[PDB]
RNA sequence: CUUGGAUUUACUGAAGACUAACUACUGCGAAAGCAUUUACCAAGGACGUUUUCAUUAAUCAAGAACGAAAGUUAGGGGAUCGAAGAUGAUCAGAUACCGUCGUAGUCUUAACCAUAAACUAUGCCGACUAGGGAUCGGUUGUUGUUCUGACGCAAUCGGCACCUUACGAGAAAUCAAAGUCUUUGGGUUCUGGGGGGAGUAUGGUCGCAAGGCUGAAACUUAAAGGAAUUGACGGAAG
């Protein structure tokens, strides 16, 4: 392809790119609001969390760290902020 | 019914052993080699010598009462060749064709799980 | 000069009751003389007989059982279990390329203090919908399978007597349990106990052996 | 000049490969370089599979196979015609020969 | 001649030279 | 070597080595190299990260660590192969190839040695230039699939490679780098200057030695050499 709009790439091909290989690099991670099943208390958790985060109310582990995104424990529902 | 021995056929590339024992292998009944059938060393391992050795083995087996045998064919094995010699196939066909009954057949060539150094040197035997 | 076959006496080999066809075959030995009794020189002999012969079924054609005689009753030989092994052709027909082979062994003693080495073997299974050429398991998975093999052989040997273990070995109970236990690690095929070795035997119990002979 | 881009062996991303002995002459040859053939032959020749089945005491007894993997050095293989000299352009073809 | 044997011949001749010079040091 | 029972057969044991098959245009390591299980010890790349510090970096005379095999010194081991040696063949002669034995060695512990066609015969760092399918590790999205894992389908980062083309390069063989080089300049280290004499002599230095590193000249010489073409020949194939 000799002629191509480099300033306005197609968002479909833009979304398959590596996070550092876009026009302006931007993280693909996010922050979540985690509802444990026992109670209702907003606890902000990083999507790619490296810590076994526990909510303040009840000392229950919300997520277990993995290679990539943190894995939420059973009964824990997340909502992206 | 039948009386089983064990026909331990060791077929190397220089000779052929037809050795019939009992089930345990502690009692030798008949051991005839291809070198007992010819007067030339070059054909001690010939199929013809193996066939004659097998016929003499079968004749000895019959007069002792062995009516069937299990087969344990082996090559030299170890660090040497794992393919059976040319006489093992002839000794097996002659035994089957001599009225002896055939049971299980197995290859029992010794195979190392690695091994010691094989003769010939690094460059092999140059011919 | 003497025809040593005129002095041979034939004996019958009897297998333990764990098998079906207990009439293993016939052997011979020098006839009992004054210097040497036939009994002492005849006991301790080991016969290697195919399990398909000991059971009639052709499903056991690739396994062969060693029976060790340790009591003589007239012309009958009372044998006991001496070891298990796969045939060489069976093992060679199982060891293909483009798959992972996993092996394990363990030294374990039975309830009646029979010291055994038990060898387990398995291969990675190709899924029916698989497209890629090879079926390799990661070495961590192979270590987990090997550990599960070892603790299953240890449990299923230390928890039973040698006769019961023989009755477990014939239908591949342990191999089926290893395959079931490793389902969540990696699909496996041809899980077998491919060899059992007697290292040390307990003090001879003729009554216990006789219970294994009818 | 350079005859083969692979230098006549199969070592890339590797430093050293332990040797194997030629089946025919016991020459030390690198494992990646050795010409390896897997042969599965019937243990009984087809002429004798009949008389041995008639002499068999077992109804429906399957004759065992003979499994073997053979290693040859370049000289062993060329001499035994396991591999042959190919043309310059035909050397690159590395698919198994279409005979079977 | 082969380079390896040419090298061996020269090594043996250097060895001889050193041994000969050592007599008079 | 063998009727003094060899070879063969079953059982048992002991020694040293070595880790077959699985094993691959697959993995790891700075390279040399690394393949039975488990435990322990300390490392490591890649990936993931909306963590942290902010130029701390690239290449490097001098100077260091490691460095196949063989070899040296001293203990231990010495199964198997096996320099030297002994021996039987072949031959005109073979103290060569072939056969049977065999000592150093091969293994290990303390030290030395510092070299290999140590090769990808291709320095390292950075950027860009072309299509494609595989594959290993990580991550992220998803099935007419088997039983969470496996597999399947997509993306991506990193590797080991491979196939096609030749924009381009090249003397050509060939090369996705050996391209972006007379339209000659991204950074930097090392090396070469016709063939021999010669990696020799001499001096120095390291080494127990074997030897390593550094390293000439006289004299001699018109080619030596690289890649490819046609032919001729081959105790090469068809
Ligand atoms: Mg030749
Ligand atoms: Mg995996
Ligand atoms: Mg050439
Ligand atoms: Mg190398
Ligand atoms: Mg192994
Ligand atoms: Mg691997
Ligand atoms: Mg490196
Ligand atoms: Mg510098
Ligand atoms: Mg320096
Ligand atoms: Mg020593
Ligand atoms: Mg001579
Ligand atoms: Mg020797
Ligand atoms: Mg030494
Ligand atoms: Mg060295
Ligand atoms: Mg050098
Ligand atoms: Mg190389
Ligand atoms: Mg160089
Ligand atoms: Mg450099
Ligand atoms: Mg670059
Ligand atoms: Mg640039
Ligand atoms: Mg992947
Ligand atoms: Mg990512
Ligand atoms: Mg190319
Ligand atoms: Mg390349
Ligand atoms: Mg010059
Ligand atoms: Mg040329
Ligand atoms: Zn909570
Ligand atoms: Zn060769």
């Amino acid at each position: 392809v000799l002629v191509q709009d480099l300033l306005h790439p197609s968002p479909a091909t833009e979304a398959k790119q590596h996070k550092l290989k876009t026009l302006v690099q931007q993280p693909r991670s996010f922050f979540m609001d985690v509802k444990c099943q026992g109670c209702l208390n907003i606890t902000t958790v990083f999507s790619h969390a490296q810590t076994a985060v526990t909510c303040d109310s009840c000392s229950t582990v919300l997520c277990t760290p993995t290679g990539g995104k943190a894995k939420l424990t059973e009964g824990c529902s997340f909502r992206r902020k | 019914s039948q009386v089983f021995g064990v026909a331990r056929i060791f077929a190397s590339f220089n000779d052929t052993f037809v050795h019939v024992t009992d089930l345990s292998g502690k009692e030798t009944i008949a051991r005839v080699t291809g070198g007992m059938k010819v007067k030339a060393d070059r054909d001690e391992s010939s199929p013809y010598a193996a066939m004659l050795a097998a016929q003499d083995v079968a004749a000895k087996c019959k007069e002792v009462g062995i009516t069937a045998v299990h087969i344990k064919l082996r090559a030299t094995g170890g660090t040497k060749t794992k393919t059976p010699g040319p006489g093992g196939q002839s000794a097996l066909r002659a035994l089957a064709r001599s009225g002896l009954r055939i049971g299980r057949i197995e290859d029992v060539t010794p195979v190392p799980s690695x091994s010691t150094r094989r003769k010939g040197g690094r460059r092999g035997r140059r011919l | 000069v003497v025809d040593p076959f005129t002095r041979k006496d034939w004996f019958d080999i009897k297998a333990p009751t764990t098998f079906e066809n207990r009439n293993v075959g016939k052997t011979l030995i020098n006839r009992s003389t004054g210097l040497k009794n036939a009994a002492d020189g005849l006991k301790g002999r080991v016969f290697e007989v195919c399990l398909a012969d000991l059971q009639g079924s052709e499903d056991h054609s690739y396994r062969k059982i060693k029976l060790r005689v340790d009591e003589v009753q007239g012309k009958n030989l009372l044998t006991n279990f001496h070891g298990l092994d796969f045939t060489s052709d069976k093992l060679r027909s199982l060891v293909r390329k483009w798959q992972s082979l996993v092996e394990a062994n363990v030294t374990v003693k039975t309830s009646d203090d029979y010291v055994l080495r038990v060898f387990a073997i398995a291969f990675t299974k190709r899924q029916p919908n698989q497209i890629k050429k090879t079926t390799y398991a990661q070495s961590s998975k192979l270590r987990e399978v090997r550990k599960k093999m070892i603790e299953i052989m240890q449990r299923e040997v230390s928890n039973c007597t040698l006769a019961q273990l023989t009755s477990k070995l014939i239908p591949e109970v342990i191999g089926r349990e290893i395959e079931k236990s490793t389902q969540t690690i990696f699909p496996l095929q041809n899980v077998h106990i491919r060899k059992v070795k007697l290292l040390k035997q307990p003090k001879f119990d003729l009554g216990s052996l006789l219970a294994l002979h009818g | 000049p350079k005859k083969r881009a692979s230098n006549g062996r199969n070592k890339k991303g590797r430093g050293h490969v332990k040797p194997v002995r030629c089946l025919n002459c016991a020459r030390c040859v690198p494992k990646d370089k050795a010409i390896k053939r897997v042969t599965i032959r019937n243990m009984v020749e087809a002429a004798a599979v009949r008389d041995l089945s008639e002499a068999s005491v077992y109804a429906e007894y399957a004759l065992p196979k003979l499994y073997n993997k053979l290693h040859y050095c370049v000289s062993c293989a060329i001499h035994a015609r396991i591999v042959r000299v190919r043309s310059r352009t035909d050397r690159k073809i590395r698919t198994p020969p279409q005979r079977k | 001649m082969r380079d390896k044997w040419r090298k061996k011949r020269v090594r043996r001749l250097k060895r001889k030279r050193r041994k000969v010079r050592a007599r008079s040091k």
